[PDB]
């Protein structure tokens, strides 16, 4: 059993620089890692970084694709004109890594919707995938723009024209932001100046635990296609809020006394999401608790009941049993370097809910102001789109925000 | 010469910013109250 | 020359006007 | 990979550009003698954005100097740094126009457009994926200003999908050395706004402006304010250069700053600087490049910004930083001054961050901001024009030079119609 | 976090600042380069309340030097510890008042008052938590009186809820060294009285007396002036920087001083000021140090407390010392001395001990008394006051400026009401 990482643009791939660190330093088990993976980006200067760095003879040197030059901030430049090129060279490789592999389990893709390469030639590399393999789970952990930290400007523009085909794409998608993280060093993790490679060691971390299933033998274990079903009620509703506990520091971690009661409540506390989104304003549909390292099945059973009892947080009225546990022995590996200590139990846990249509419909302005005057629109247009495209990606998040609202009552 | 015009548009931008000014005023203090 | 102190004048009363308006805007973003 | 063809026009060009390959040169390493003696591997792998390897290590700069006068010409090639240019590059007229933009446009030009054409074609090919060509000349001038004028317009119908940088000075009635500067400069702006792909204004009167109060200088001759205005085209090309946690190309912040295809005119500045005696009196962090950045008197064009709003702005940090400090710090300034900043746009910042600081310093800065504060020129631009065109004042050196009084007519026409629409968007 | 920013004016200011920079930053252990090379560790801790770090060990001071004439910037750069102030926080005239409080308060300080404003903002918004200003000057001078108390007011009206001190020498008959003394004071105390949180009141008479007989020197130049009113503000703002067994911050000091909102005229006394033909004969205790800060000698005022009474009194301990013989001690100067007390206040004595003592000392002290004797100055100010204005001296050099008559008669009755409510509450 194995399966294979794609990463894509200047987010995806230094996510997957730290992904595939901890996976190396972490390793029979091996197996469904070992690399099974691609690089892909326009820009040459940061897979070329990886070329020339320390894991230099780690990758082979076909694997690492890269293009002539930058989408530059443009879904239509990365999906239209550059795309065409080098979506096709990337994909007939990918077959063929799934040729080497026999009982694949699905793909996993990486990248941010806020850029050209990640949101453009993500879509283009997801449509194909999804015709030539269909049946074969495709996890997508996606990096959205937060409300009020921003890098770009036209990025709202991405964000919806990307959004409109990681829909009907992608099986089951995680969201991230950059603020939640950014709290989060800020918070736990006391950090008062994080940077991004910060940000990608612990979105590896959370990565790590929802394939360690796989890799290691559990008490209670669970595959890709678990989350398949245990988590998204509707076709079209698959978009997940994460979180992860106990993020702690080197020192507090000593002092405090980590067990499995506290840690399935922290993992539970607006406090601690990845996405800045409010899950009191929301009913969790359903909730997905890996366990990894020393644990019990009776205190992760008792931690359950805890949070259905209080009333701080509702559920949904369809779901009396809203949960899906799960038990892996191994305990999270550190690397040194890091900033998280060891620790002999840890929890990711993935929800569903309705506070995600508050980030859509939070969205839908920024989108709204900058398109009623046409701002920016002749770069894309020039590009290859047209206004109706525009319009169309507006109503298919109109009708989700309806969607929401519906399936929450 | 085009002075004469220039402080036209200065004096009309000036009262019209006193008027935005004196609107928003009032919002600070509603939401004062409702505090 | 008369007419070039007003200039310096009105601007002068206009940039202090936008910077109160600021502080204002600013009140009402932290009191929501 | 991306590829930097350079051209320089005029004397403005010639010496803004002398400076410019002082710096890179050191910046990669290269030698006075065009060899390499870097230290830094980094320094090695990303020279063919602005040099070729000729043979024997020789690498030579891919540059065009252009001008009507050898003067310019043999000041260049006296100086360090003049022997490292190809000898057939230094593509040059004879007669000169002087001040006369029908010169440098209509009967002059039109011998020597032809060998610049030449030789830079032969330039472009030469590399294999061109990013776009970069052009530092005048506004003020004749060989500067029209003929650099036409030669962006004959290379815009060549490649009309490569980017297109033009570093170009404009005339201000408070420094106005030549008659005609309202003649001119009227003219190259109607031909700019059509050809150029985005225009990086400068200034004399900002630039003696910033050396008396920050850098206090005592004697601010060209060497230093070419010396700065070099530090910001390194700065803006940094990103090819150099690897960081976040890239962004020319085409990046094109489609980041330009929302509209005409509103292309940009204000540039640069940072940190600092006097001598004060250099040690300071802290290097992320907020205090921030507070030299938006400073209203830190713009190297005589347009006070806070006359106006801020349509996009961009920042390109340069050092070892932290992400979220510089989201941060664009976040505080987009929101206390709310005013400052036009509303049916949130986030107007753009921001990049490389990770290789110029040479010398530990972190700086390069802002970019399209404001609609630089409608004043061009209405300050205009109400010479008019004074002169009403009653036709040196009129007849253009006229006997083919220039019709339509031509003129279709200068105030565009320059209105721009003023318009800078008015409309604040 | 709890931070002071301090603010120099005039030539009395830029001395008093001068030594009082050099006596801080020798506790912190910071040389005249201004890099640290102390030994403790405890030094560097509260280095954030009047330092910010530049780099590498390079600790700039936060405050600003104003005044009017360059004599005092340059005998301020030349001296020790001179090459530690930024050169930007010298905000600075050119033309001088000279001793013309209308000229400190209508006309020059009309276009240096925004520039030191906007420097005071730097400074205030470089830091996070605002514990007060700091603000040195004199009453008789002009660019000190008129001006420093046109930026009080200005900064009163911008920040109303932090604290502020005022450290200000009075005239005296004794040492008068301008002519029109009263006509500076009295339009001064009356903006004071209205505007500052709290005033120190100091005099040049009272100084010259403790040169005399207390330190017993030869020749007392102006240095060993500032060195005692320097040793006084260390030691009240000690509590901030240092921890200790009981604590006392500006504003428990103000609000426990203060009985009514314009009772805030405090006489000040510092301990242990001794000759050093004596100080190898002396003792280190409480009661020592207790009956030489009680002692009406030692005032740095010439207003004798005993000719009024005490409404409330403080004292700051430096050193380790026992609290039970420091309020013992308080309490024996209370209980014996009653009629010298006010009557419906009872334990007027506010205490504080902290454990960092001075260098050169192993015990200090303090002392800080709000008594009604103050009046003393008032009255004794007034009457010259009053002895020119009936008679319309020297009033011309005030009027043609600006002032009016109305401007005189409302200062008098302000300062005639406030020595009768000092009296009605005596
Ligand atoms: N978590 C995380 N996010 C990143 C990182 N680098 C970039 N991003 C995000 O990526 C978004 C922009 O896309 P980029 O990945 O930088 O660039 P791109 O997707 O390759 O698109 P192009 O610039 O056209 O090449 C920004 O909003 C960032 O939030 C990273 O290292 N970690
Ligand atoms: N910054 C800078 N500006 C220059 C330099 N030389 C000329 N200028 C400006 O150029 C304008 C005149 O342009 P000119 O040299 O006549 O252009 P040309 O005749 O077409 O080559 C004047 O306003 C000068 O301020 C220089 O070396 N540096
Ligand atoms: N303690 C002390 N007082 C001073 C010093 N220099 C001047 N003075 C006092 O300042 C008063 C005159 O004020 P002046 O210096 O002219 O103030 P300015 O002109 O407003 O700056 C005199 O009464 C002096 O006692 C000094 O070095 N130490
Ligand atoms: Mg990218």
């Amino acid at each position: 059993r194995e399966v294979i990482s794609i990463h894509i643009g200047q987010a995806g791939i230094q996510v997957g620089n730290a992904c595939w660190e901890l996976y190396c330093l972490e390793h029979d088990a091996f197996n469904t890692f070992f690399p099974r993976c691609i690089f892909l980006d326009l820009e040459p200067t940061v897979v070329d970084e990886v070329r020339t760095g320390t894991y230099r003879q780690l990758f082979h040197p076909e694997q690492l694709i890269s293009g002539k030059e930058d989408a530059a901030n443009n879904f239509a430049r990365g999906h239209y004109t550059i795309g065409k090129e080098i979506v096709d060279l990337a994909l007939d490789r990918i077959r063929k890594l799934a040729d080497n592999c026999t009982g694949l389990q699905g793909f996993l893709v990486f990248n941010a919707v806020g850029g050209g390469t990640g949101s453009g030639l993500g879509s283009l590399l997801l449509e194909r995938l999804s015709v030539d393999y269909g049946k074969k789970s495709k996890l997508g952990f996606t990096v959205y723009p937060s409300p009020q930290v921003s890098t770009a400007v036209v990025e709202p523009y991405n964000s919806v024209l990307s959004t409109h085909s990681l829909l009907e794409h992608t099986d089951v998608a995680v969201m991230l932001d950059n603020e939640a993280i950014y709290d989060i060093c800020r918070r736990s993790l006391d950090i008062e100046r994080p940077t991004y490679t910060n940000l990608n060691r612990l979105i590896a971390q959370v990565i790590s635990s929802l394939t360690a299933s796989l890799r290691f033998d559990g008490a209670l274990n669970v595959d890709i296609t678990e989350f398949q079903t245990n988590l998204v009620p509707y076709p079209r509703i698959h978009f997940m809020l994460s979180s992860y506990a106990p993020i702690i520091s080197a020192e507090k971690a000593y002092h405090e006394q980590l067990s499995v009661a506290e840690i399935t409540n922290a993992a539970f506390e607006p406090a601690s999401m990845m996405v800045k989104c409010d899950p009191r304003h929301g009913k969790y549909m359903a909730c997905c608790l890996m366990y990894r390292g020393d644990v019990v099945p009776k205190d992760v059973n008792a931690s359950v009941a805890t949070i259905k009892t209080k009333r701080t947080i509702q559920f949904v009225d369809w779901c009396p049993t809203g949960f899906k546990c799960g038990i892996n022995y191994q305990p999270p590996t550190v690397v040194p370097g890091g900033d998280l200590a060891k620790v002999q139990r840890a929890v990711c846990m993935i929800s569903n809910s309705t506070a995600i249509g508050e980030i859509f419909s939070r969205l839908d302005h920024k989108f709204d102001l900058m398109y009623a005057k046409r701002a920016f629109v002749h770069w894309y247009v020039g590009e290859g789109m047209e206004e109706g495209e525009f319009s169309e990606a507006r109503e298919d998040l109109a009708a989700l925000e309806k969607d929401f609202e519906e399936v929450g009552a | 010469p085009f002075a004469q015009a220039l402080i036209n548009r200065l004096q009309d931008e000036g009262d019209m910013l006193a008027r935005k000014i004196v609107l928003e005023m009032r919002k600070t203090k509603m939401l004062d109250q409702q505090l | 020359e008369a007419q070039q102190n007003d200039i310096k004048a009105l601007r002068r009363e206009l940039e202090l006007k936008k910077a109160k308006l600021n502080e204002l805007h600013e009140d009402v973003r932290r009191k929501e | 990979m991306r590829e930097i063809v350079h051209i320089q026009g005029g004397q403005c060009g010639n010496q803004i550009g002398a400076k410019f390959w002082e710096v890179v040169s050191d910046e990669h390493g290269i030698d006075p003698t065009g060899t390499y003696h870097g230290d830094s591997d980094l320094q090695l792998e990303r020279i063919n954005v602005y040099f070729n390897e000729a043979t024997g290590g020789r690498y030579v700069p891919r540059a065009i100097l252009m001008d009507l006068e050898p003067g310019t010409m043999d000041s260049v090639r006296s100086g360090p740094y003049g022997q490292i240019f190809r000898p057939d590059n230094f593509v040059f007229g004879q007669t000169g126009a002087g001040n006369n933009w029908a010169k440098g446009h209509y009967t002059e030009g039109a011998e020597l457009i032809d060998s610049v054409l030449d030789v830079v074609r032969k330039e472009a090919e030469s590399c294999d994926c061109l990013q776009g060509f970069q052009v530092c000349h005048s506004l003020g001038g004749g060989t500067g200003s029209g003929m650099g004028t036409l030669l962006i317009s004959k290379i815009r119908e060549e490649y009309p999908d490569r980017m297109m940088l033009t570093f170009s000075v404009v005339p201000s009635p408070k420094v106005s050395d030549t008659v005609v500067e309202p003649y001119n400069a009227t003219l190259s702006v109607h031909q700019l706004v059509e050809n150029a792909d985005e225009c990086m204004v400068l200034d004399n009167e900002a630039l003696y402006d910033i050396c008396f109060r920050t850098l206090k200088l005592t004697t601010p001759t060209f060497g230093d304010l070419n010396h700065l205005i070099s530090a910001v085209m390194s700065g803006i090309t940094c990103c090819l250069r150099f690897p960081g946690q976040l890239n962004a190309d020319l085409r990046k912040l094109a489609v980041n700053l330009i929302p509209f295809p005409r509103l292309h005119f940009f204000m540039v500045g640069f940072t940190p600087l600092t006097s001598r005696g004060s250099q040690q009196y300071r802290a290097l962090t992320v907020p205090e490049l921030t507070q030299q950045m938006w400073d209203a008197k830190n713009m190297m064009c005589a347009a006070d910004p806070r006359h106006g709003r801020y349509l996009t702005a961009s920042a390109l940090f340069r050092g070892r930083m932290s992400t979220k400090e510089v989201d941060e710090q664009m976040l505080n300034v987009q929101n206390k001054n709310s005013s400052y900043f036009v509303e049916w746009i949130p986030n107007n910042v753009k921001s990049s961050v490389c990770d290789i600081p110029p040479k010398g310093l530990k972190m700086s800065a390069t802002f970019i901001g399209n404001s609609t504060a630089i409608q004043e020129m061009f209405k300050r631009v205009s109400e010479q024009f008019t004074a002169m065109f009403r009653r036709k004042a040196f009129l007849h050196w253009y006229t006997g030079e083919g220039m019709d009084e339509m031509e003129f007519t279709e200068a105030e026409s565009n320059m209105n119609d721009l003023v318009s629409e800078y008015q409309q968007y604040q």
